[PDB]
């Protein structure tokens, strides 16, 4: 199974250096050569760098010059990649591409998952969760939804599961959007009759990898 | 010391275009806004070249043996420092004089040396982490190298968002050796860009061999470990005559293939690029000889010199038989076939030759004597045979046939 | 290097339809060009190389042409998950020359929303913060709009869209939209309501809640 | 893509009109030449 992974992405102040790895098996990283783009979100694509057997004989893009070095590695055979003058408006998802041949023109393969970049003198804050309540006097309408919001984490991401595994029915996830404070919010939701609200019991449970923060809510009515 | 690496993968050659570039100063004189009229080896316009890449489906590292033929048009597109020397010989063996031209680090080495070349023979660069710049490690091009001469050394041929396209001409002239290059900047990710240029002459070495054979010397990435990248293209050169327009700096702007098409050959013909509207008279076509059929006048008597040499009685050396033969075609060639005779031996005129040979009276003296006696047969021979019998006269002599008759 | 127009930037066409998107450059690449598809919250994938060439493990369906200057790049029978982002790229003066995207959507069967609102808890209320958000849930047409009102009077300049990604059973969105006050503003009113509207209802359909209780 | 036979030779690349026009290129015997 060929598989390229990224990680080191993450929180460099302006003018910090960093290497990005992109750990590689299941091929040969130098008979194929490794690429560099970046995903800006809500953007278009931006290639960096090429590397053919060495990272002597590259290429960088004219809106990248002198910012990010490629590099290779020996034996265990990853690939790195170093930044340096970062600049705010360059934020976005970076991905360690990869080819096949090269003598012929270069067209990319592997396309790995890509890893997320941003750059700010920010702090890092913890984040916090916001319940969707329903209402208690509700009767323009006989189904109601149950949610459960976490609101101003940063960054991504955050699961939920359901009442211990023996309930699994109406799972619905939202992609997430910014907020005014520069942090993240992300909603799960449901959509069912509400006869079964009170009569099947909902649990959402929220899971943050970044502070491995576990909390077990469950929806009740208001007084 | 040469290693063997039989996991070269074989596949029938690559093709594409090869446009009009392949253009080179023909002579080291300067010419300024000219139409000049040449007639050389060059590479004929849009032409097939074939297009050597180190590309994949089993990585296709390419790296094959390509006949030097009469000269060969080289262009590489390079970023990573691959291509990097040359194999010339018609054997390419240490049987047969052979040359290499190593653009190592740093130098440029030209050897026309007596080399015992690896079956599989190239460089090898291998990184270190302490410096940056590769280390030319591997080396393995010969197994030995002996009677060197002409061993010569220059400054290196100059390495140039851009890919620096290389593009190099060998020819052998007369013994010389003559390299033409030009380096230039270039988009296009493979194949060469639409535009034109020229190489200069740089060097004609005075190498004094043979070329028919030669061979890429290329860079390996050893992470044994292969690869490659990039791509180097080969043409032949042929005869053609080619007009160019040299401009006001000496620089050549445009070339033009007499050969290429009739429009071509018309501009060839005016010393001109744009033609009227109009009929034009450019060469002749004159059908060619499908054969040639060499007919020669039917058989007719022949000279009887089975009479003679199968006669039943031959007259006495004191009294030799001097038999004048004419009016007759001489078929020497069955005599001359027949392996009965112990020596033949024609003077002045070899056997192999003497068919068209035409003579106006033949006399044949037939005798026999001993084989000591034969070194009596000498322009003025001295002895007493010699002397107070059949002497053979000291001005030209004609041809001896004798064969052994003892029983 | 080479500028890429690629139209259109969005394209809504039903199941089994054709879609062909046009990928614009500059001078005669000719049949040198790929196409890569990328699913949202995915890495890229494969299409097709040299514009005429099926790789290992794409499906027969992906079909591509064009060649010089225009590309056509055309679905032959529309699947119900091919919702994605298509990217259009070459190489020649090295890709730096990439495109601005091109996004499809799926037309499909229509099927009415689900509707409800997400208050405030007293959770929430306790730390100073209230969002007031009411949700449409795979609502078909793919357009749809939500109205909040605050006694019973339009509001805006606080109000966001969430927007969920296709929906697999029927190739639809999710939109939830929020309102964002304090708790003496949402206090100080005594209705609140969020309408739907959609082409399968003749009427909209309001629903409300109150803080307070009042 | 076409050949003519005329009474002044044999003629590659152009191809024979029905109608007439006024002499552009001339050929021999009453044949003229683009268009």
């Amino acid at each position: 199974e060929v598989q390229l992974v990224e990680s080191g992405g993450g929180l460099v102040q302006p003018g910090g250096s960093l290497r990005l790895s992109c750990a590689a098996s299941g091929f040969t990283f130098s008979s194929y050569a490794m690429t560099w783009v970046r995903q800006a979100p809500g953007k278009g694509l931006e290639w960096v760098s090429y590397i053919s057997g060495s990272g002597g004989g590259t290429y960088y893009a004219d809106s990248v010059k002198g910012r990010f070095t490629i590099s290779r590695d020996n034996s265990k055979n990853t690939l790195y990649l170093q930044m340096n003058s970062l600049r705010a408006e360059d934020t976005a998802v970076y991905y360690c591409a990869r080819d096949r041949w090269a003598s012929g023109w270069l067209a990319f393969d592997v396309w790995g998952q890509g890893t997320l970049v941003t750059v700010s003198s920010a702090s890092t804050k913890g984040p916090s969760v916001f319940p969707l309540a329903p209402s208690s006097k509700s009767t323009s309408g006989g189904t109601a939804a149950l949610g459960c919001l976490v609101k101003d984490y940063f960054p991504e991401p955050v699961t939920v599961s359901w009442n211990s595994g023996a309930l699994t029915s109406g799972v619905h996830t939202f992609p997430a959007v910014l907020q005014s404070s520069g942090l993240y919010s992300l909603s799960s939701v449901v959509t069912v009759p509400s006869s079964s609200l009170g009569t099947q019991t909902y649990i959402c449970n929220v899971n943050h990898k970044p502070s491995n923060t576990k909390v077990d809510k469950k929806v009740e009515p208001k007084s | 010391q040469c290693v063997n690496l039989t996991t070269r993968t074989q596949l029938p050659p690559a093709y594409t275009n090869s446009f009009t570039r392949g253009v080179y100063y023909p002579d080291k004189v300067f010419r300024s806004s000219v139409l000049h009229s040449t007639q050389d080896l060059f590479l004929p316009f849009f032409s097939n070249v074939t297009w050597f890449h180190a590309i994949h489906v089993t990585k296709r590292f390419d790296n094959p043996v390509l006949p030097f033929n009469d000269g060969v048009y080289f262009a590489s597109t390079e970023k990573s420092n691959i291509i990097r020397g040359w194999i010339f010989g018609t054997t390419l063996d240490s049987k047969t004089q052979s040359l290499l031209i190593v653009n190592n680090a740093t130098n440029v080495v030209i050897k026309v040396c007596e080399f015992q070349f690896c079956n599989d023979p190239f460089l090898g660069v291998y990184y270190h982490k302490n410096n940056k710049s590769w280390m030319e490690s591997e080396f393995r091009v010969y197994s030995s190298a002996n009677n060197c001469t002409f061993e010569y050394v220059s400054q290196p041929f100059l390495m140039d968002n851009f890919k620096n396209l290389r593009e190099f001409v060998f020819k052998n002239i007369d013994g010389y050796f003559k390299i033409y290059s030009k380096h230039t900047p270039i988009n296009l990710v493979r194949d060469l860009p639409q535009g034109f240029s020229a190489l200069e002459p740089l060097v004609d070495l005075p190498i004094g061999i043979n070329i028919t054979r030669f061979q890429t010397l290329l860079a390996l990435h050893r992470s044994g470990w292969t690869a490659g990248a990039a791509a180097y293209y080969v043409g032949y050169l042929q005869p053609r005559t080619f007009l160019l327009k040299y401009n006001e700096n000496g620089t050549i702007t445009d070339a033009v293939d007499c050969a290429l098409d009739p429009l071509s050959e018309t501009k060839c013909t005016l010393k001109s690029f744009t033609v009227e509207k109009g009929i034009y008279q450019t060469s002749n076509f004159r059908v060619q000889p499908t054969e040639s059929i060499v007919r020669f006048p039917n058989i007719t008597n022949l000279c009887p010199f089975g009479e003679v040499f199968n006669a039943t009685r031959f007259a006495s050396v004191y009294a030799w038989n001097r038999k004048r033969i004419s009016n007759c075609v001489a078929d020497y060639s069955v005599l001359y076939n027949s392996a009965s005779f112990s020596t033949f031996k024609c003077y002045g005129v070899s056997p192999t030759k003497l068919n068209d040979l035409c003579f106006t009276n033949v006399y044949a003296d037939s005798f026999v004597i001993r084989g000591d006696e034969v070194r009596q047969i000498a322009p003025g021979q001295t002895g007493k045979i010699a002397d107070y019998n059949y002497k053979l006269p000291d001005d030209f002599t004609g041809c001896v046939i004798a064969w052994n008759s003892n029983n | 290097d080479i500028q890429m127009t690629q139209s259109p930037s969005s394209l809504s066409a039903s199941v089994g339809d054709r879609v062909t998107i046009t990928c614009q450059a500059s001078q005669d690449i000719s049949n040198y060009l790929n196409w890569y598809q990328q699913k949202p919250g995915k890495a890229p994938k494969l299409l097709i190389y040299d514009a005429s060439n099926l790789e290992t493990g794409v499906p027969s369906r992906f079909s591509g042409s064009g060649s010089g200057t225009d590309f056509t790049f055309t679905i032959s029978s529309l699947q119900p998950e091919d919702i994605a982002t298509y990217y259009c790229q070459q190489a020649y003066a090295y890709p730096l020359t990439f495109g601005q995207g091109t996004k499809v959507e799926i037309k499909r069967t229509v099927a009415a929303p689900s509707v409800f609102i997400f208050p405030p808890s007293d959770e929430q209320l306790k730390s100073g913060t209230a969002s007031v958000v009411c949700l449409l849930n795979n609502f078909y047409p793919r357009e749809a709009k939500v109205q909040w009102k605050v006694d019973n009077a339009l509001q805006s300049g606080n109000s966001q869209e969430s927007v969920t990604e296709q929906d697999s059973k029927d190739s639809t969105y999710s939109l939830s939209s929020t309102l964002t006050l304090s708790k003496a503003d949402y206090e100080k009113h005594k209705v609140y309501a969020c309408e739907v509207t959609h082409q399968g209802l003749s009427s909209p359909v309001t629903k409300s809640f109150n803080r307070g209780e009042c | 893509s076409n050949v003519f036979q005329t009474r002044a030779g044999c003629l590659i690349g152009a191809e024979h009109v029905n109608n007439s026009y006024e002499c552009d290129i001339p050929i021999g015997a009453g044949i003229c030449a683009v268009a």
